[PDB]
């Protein structure tokens, strides 16, 4: 793969040159589809190599959900040095893959014919996306995974074409997705930052290591946190808060250039707290008005090849809306809440207004860029601070 | 979607 724009300039993209995306080299000054909507769609699934078959995964079958968990737990994204792998839980996967409007045929698996072993996956979920001055029904593509023994055999281009076909069959012709690799052609480039919460554990697993020159003692004291949040009236989101959280989010996001447009049902799905999946806290002020909220989701990782520590418990910044409480105070309380809940690290991207608090709250810049992409939509790229969209 | 660790 190509993780930098340098190694990507030196590559030729045999697959992506065939797709309706802009070329890496060109710069974009227009707004609109790369190609028109198709009015006739291929009815037949694309051909797989011999011995493999398509299978749409019904995640309501607990056994099928577990097969997908295992495939991802063993074969999904790792860090650059093969030390950590994402470990999405089964319940998290249900959250991410069954939002309102989900379709079973958009949970697109590949199985071995003989054994029935799940060896490949890709998914789509519908979302309304606001991109500059246009709102489009799109899909979000997530969880592209090919078994390790099956790699470098073109299975991934077939998975992309097959989910494209199945999305086209439903009348949708644009998509949004992210990746750690550079591809034609990022609409924005964001950077992960990390806030140590349990610096001891993070150093013995080499997730981070001591800054020069500092002792383990100095490092702990530097990252210590209060034991309770400071903001008045902070409390977990409840059912009664769904409309006002929807209203707050909708107004807050109008200031960015790539955002979701959520219905009130989608707000309930994405923010209503679920233990070990998503946490949302609202600020209810002295008048009983909800004026701010913070949210973060739960995504641990496997620590590979380690005798004693098997997993890292990571919290990920989701959407944080402020209208009365300072963003800095809001995020400082998110750190405290994550610490209280047992998380080892708190991750956040530099999108939206996050740059205004990352350094002050002692985040350390990561080695990973997260590139954002649109399929069949041509528009100018944007700076990270204008991206107002967070995926799982 | 992409696994980062401190630079
Ligand atoms: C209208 C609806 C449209 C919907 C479709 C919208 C597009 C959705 C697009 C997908 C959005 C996914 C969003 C997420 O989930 S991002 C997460 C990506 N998943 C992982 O990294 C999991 C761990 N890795 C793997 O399982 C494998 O390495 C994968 C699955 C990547 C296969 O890898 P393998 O090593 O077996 O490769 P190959 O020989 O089969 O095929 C090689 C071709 O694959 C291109 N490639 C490699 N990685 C990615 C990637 N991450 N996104 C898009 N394309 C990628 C690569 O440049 C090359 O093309 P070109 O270099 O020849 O040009
Ligand atoms: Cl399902």
């Amino acid at each position: 793969p190509a993780k930098t724009m340098e190694e990507a300039s030196k590559r030729s993209y045999q697959f992506w040159d065939t797709q309706p995306v802009p070329k890496l080299g060109e710069v974009v000054n227009t707004h609109g589809p790369v190609e028109p909507d198709k009015d006739n769609i291929r009815q037949e699934p694309y051909t797989l190599p011999q011995g493999f078959t398509w299978d749409a995964l019904d995640l309501g079958d607990r056994g099928v959900l577990k097969e997908l968990y295992t495939l991802l737990n063993e074969n999904y994204v790792e860090d650059d040095d093969n030390m950590f792998r994402f470990d999405y839980s089964p319940e998290f996967l249900l959250w991410a893959l069954r939002p309102p409007g989900w379709l079973p045929q958009w949970h697109c698996g590949v199985r071995v014919v003989s054994s029935r072993k799940l060896v490949g996956f890709i998914s789509a979920i519908p979302a309304n996306i606001h991109i500059y001055d246009t709102e489009k029904k799109m899909v979000e593509i997530n969880f592209l995974c090919v078994h390790k023994k099956l790699r470098s055999k073109r299975v991934a281009p077939v998975l992309i074409r097959e989910i494209t076909r199945r999305v086209h069959l439903e009348g949708i012709f644009q998509a949004v997705y992210t990746a750690g690799v550079v591809l034609p052609k990022p609409v924005g480039t964001c950077r992960y930052w990390h806030r140590s919460l349990n610096p001891r554990k993070l150093i013995e697993v080499k997730f981070s290591h001591l800054s020069r020159n500092m002792t383990m003692q100095r490092t702990m004291k530097l990252y210590r946190l209060p034991e309770t949040p400071k903001t008045a009236g902070l409390r977990p989101m409840e059912t009664k808060d769904i409309p006002v959280v929807h209203q707050l989010l909708t107004r807050y996001l109008k200031q960015f250039h790539l955002t979701p447009v959520m219905s009130q049902e989608e707000v309930e799905h994405w923010f209503y707290p679920q233990e070990n999946i998503i946490d949302t806290f609202v600020v209810e002020n002295a008048n009983g008005e909800v004026t701010d909220f913070l949210s973060f989701y739960t995504l641990p990782s496997t620590i590979m090849n380690h005798p004693t520590h098997k997993s890292l418990k990571a919290a990920y910044s989701f959407y944080n809306v402020h209208t009365q409480t300072p963003l800095l105070d809001l995020m400082s309380d998110a750190l405290v809440l994550a610490k209280m809940k047992g998380f080892d690290v708190f991750n956040a991207l530099d999108l939206m207004e996050n740059k205004t608090f990352l350094e002050k709250l002692k985040f350390g810049i990561g080695d990973g860029n997260l590139q954002y992409y649109l399929y069949n939509w041509k528009c100018p790229s944007m700076g990270a601070e204008k991206v107002g969209l967070v995926l799982q | 979607x992409c696994f980062s660790k401190p630079r």
